[PDB]
C-alpha cells in the first residue's frame, strides 16, 4: 500500500499533476475509501470457506463478529482524520452502520459474491480510508478478528436491505469519539502484545493536540454561510 | 371627473403635454403624446387616431385606422415626465363603426362587469391582485445559432456572497427561498418600495402594505386594496 501511494504520487508529478488520498475532498460528491478485503488461512488452505450464510465458515463469522464489536475503536486507526467523518456521514454513501451482508455495498462488512471458489471467500470492511497507517490498521483488524474468534462473537445477523435505522449499531461520528472508543476498548491490541498500552496513549495524545483541538479552534466558511446574520 | 373638468384642468395648470396610454392583446401598455390644444370636447367621444395595425393582435395593414378614447376619471400628472403631462387611460373605438372594438382588452373587462349587472346575481366584483416581482441590478439575454444565455444579478443575491464588490462586499445577502422578511441590511429595497407604494397611490391607486418576498435576489412585493373589475385591471 506505501508503495502503491508513493507511484501514484510521484506519476502525478511527472505528468505535472497532484494527488490527494484524503477521504472528503469534494462536498457533494463520492468519498476516498480504503476498502479491505481479508481472509484466514492454513497449510494453504482457505479457514473463511464455509457452508453458513453467504458460504462462510462459522471462524469467518466470528472473525466479523470481532470486526464489528470493535469497529469504533479500530476506527482511530482505520479513519484516523477529522476529515474522515465528512465521508462517514449517514447517507453519503455509507458504511456508518455496523452490519455484514453479500452483495450489499450498503453495510460495514461485505462478503463479495465469490464464483464458488473456496479460495476468494472473504470479508470486505468498508469503513476505512487511506490517511490511515496500514501497518496499524492492518494490524489492529486482524486483532479484532482474531479476539471475534477466541470470544466466540456473534456478529448476529445479515441485513440484507439498501435504507428503525437506530436498531442498528453505528460507527462513531468524529474522530475525539473514535479516539474515546480506543480508551474504553483497547485490550484486543495491548493484552495480546502488539500495541503496547504505551503507543495507545501516544496515538490518542498526537490525534487530540495535532487534530482533534487544532479543528476545534478554526472558523468554518460556513459558518459565515449560516451565521454572518444573527 | 369629466371631459370639461379634465379640460379645465389643463387650462387652469398650464399643461402642455397630454399622455394617452392604452394596452395591447398581449398585455403591454402602449402611449401616444398630444400637445394640449389636440385634446377637446369630441376627444372624449369620437376619439384620436392611430395606426392599430402596429399593436400586436389587432388589425390588418389594409383596415389600420383605429381611435383611443381617454377615461377623464384616470387623469393624473405623470411623475416620470419632465414636462408637467396629464396622463389617461383609453379604449379603443372602431371608426368604421363607432362601437367599441371587440380586440380591446378594456372594451372586454367592461362587457364582462355589463354581464354580471345583466344577469342579476351582483351588481360588482371586486378583485384584489398581488403581483409579485423582482429588482434586478442587471439583465443579459440572448441567443443566435451557436449561443443561447441570460445572466440576471441583484446584490441581494445570494449567488454573489464571494465577490470582490466595489468598496467592498457588504454581506447580508439573503439565503435562497429566505428573503421573506428581514429587516435591513438584508432587505436593501425599503425606501424604494416606499417610493414605488407612493407614487402610484398620487396615480389613483388605492395602496396597503409592501414587503420584501421569499426569493433572494430582489423579489418584492406591494399591496393594493381590491376595486371594481376595470377599476383594478387599471390599477
Ligand atoms: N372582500 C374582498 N373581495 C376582493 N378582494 C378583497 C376583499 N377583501 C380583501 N381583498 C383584497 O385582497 C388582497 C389581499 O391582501 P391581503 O389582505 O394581504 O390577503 P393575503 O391573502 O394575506 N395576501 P397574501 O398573504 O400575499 O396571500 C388585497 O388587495 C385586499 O384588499
Ligand atoms: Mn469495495
Ligand atoms: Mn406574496
Ligand atoms: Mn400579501
Amino acid at each position: 500500500l506505501m508503495i502503491y501511494k508513493y507511484v501514484i504520487k510521484n506519476v502525478a508529478k511527472k505528468y505535472g499533476k497532484t494527488v490527494t488520498f484524503m477521504p472528503k475532498p469534494i462536498f457533494n460528491d463520492n468519498g476516498s475509501g480504503m476498502h479491505v478485503h481479508q481472509s484466514l488461512w492454513k497449510d494453504g488452505q482457505p479457514l473463511f470457506a464455509g457452508d453458513k450464510y453467504a458460504g462462510f465458515s462459522q471462524m469467518g463469522l466470528w472473525y466479523i463478529g470481532g470486526i464489528l464489536k470493535h469497529a469504533p475503536a479500530l476506527l482511530a486507526f482505520t479513519n484516523p482524520t477529522t476529515n474522515s467523518y465528512k465521508r462517514l456521514v449517514p447517507g453519503f454513501e455509507a458504511p456508518v452502520n455496523l452490519a455484514y451482508s453479500q452483495g450489499n455495498r450498503s453495510a460495514s462488512v461485505r462478503i463479495p459474491l465469490s464464483g464458488g471458489n473456496p479460495k476468494a471467500k472473504r470479508l470486505e470492511f468498508r469503513c476505512p480510508d487511506a490517511t490511515s497507517n496500514p501497518y496499524l490498521a492492518f494490524a489492529a483488524m486482524l486483532c479484532a478478528g482474531i479476539d471475534g474468534i477466541k470470544n466466540q462473537i456473534d456478529p448476529g445477523e445479515p441485513l440484507d436491505v439498501d435504507i428503525e435505522l437506530a436498531k442498528i449499531p453505528s460507527t462513531p461520528g468524529s474522530l475525539e469519539a473514535a479516539l474515546e472508543a480506543l480508551e474504553k476498548d483497547h485490550e484486543f491490541l495491548t493484552g495480546t502484545g502488539v500495541f503496547s498500552p504505551d503507543f495507545v496513549e501516544s496515538w490518542i495524545e498526537y490525534k487530540l493536540d495535532n487534530e482533534v483541538n487544532p479543528m476545534r479552534l478554526r472558523p468554518h466558511p460556513y459558518e459565515f454561510s449560516l451565521y454572518y446574520d444573527c | 371627473r369629466t371631459p370639461q373638468e379634465v379640460l379645465k384642468w389643463i387650462q387652469d395648470e398650464n399643461i402642455k403635454i397630454i399622455d394617452l396610454k392604452f394596452i395591447d392583446t398581449p398585455g403591454i401598455w402602449q402611449h401616444c403624446s398630444f400637445y394640449y390644444d389636440q385634446l377637446d370636447e369630441n376627444s372624449f367621444t369620437e376619439g384620436i387616431p392611430f395606426d392599430g395595425s402596429s399593436i400586436r393582435g389587432w388589425k390588418a395593414i389594409n383596415e389600420s385606422d383605429m381611435c383611443m378614447v381617454p377615461d377623464p376619471n384616470t387623469a393624473t400628472i405623470d411623475p416620470f415626465c419632465k414636462e408637467p403631462t396629464l396622463s389617461m387611460i383609453c379604449s379603443i373605438k372602431e371608426p368604421r363603426t363607432g362601437e367599441w372594438y371587440n380586440r380591446d382588452p378594456r372594451t372586454i373587462a367592461a362587457k364582462a362587469a355589463e354581464y354580471l349587472r345583466g344577469t342579476g346575481i351582483a351588481d360588482t366584483v371586486y378583485f384584489g391582485p398581488e403581483a409579485e416581482f423582482f429588482l434586478f441590478d442587471d439583465i443579459r439575454f440572448g441567443q443566435t445559432e451557436n449561443s443561447s444565455y441570460y445572466f440576471a444579478d441583484s446584490v441581494e443575491g445570494r449567488w454573489n456572497t464571494g465577490r470582490e464588490e466595489e468598496g467592498g462586499n457588504l454581506g447580508y445577502k439573503p439565503g435562497y427561498k429566505q428573503g421573506y422578511f428581514p429587516v435591513a441590511p438584508t432587505d436593501t429595497a425599503q425606501d424604494i418600495r416606499t417610493e414605488m407604494l407612493l407614487t402610484m397611490a398620487a396615480f389613483g391607486v388605492p395602496i396597503e402594505k409592501h414587503h420584501h418576498e421569499v426569493a433572494s435576489g430582489g423579489q418584492n412585493e406591494l399591496g393594493i386594496k381590491f376595486d371594481k373589475l376595470v377599476n383594478s385591471a387599471d390599477n
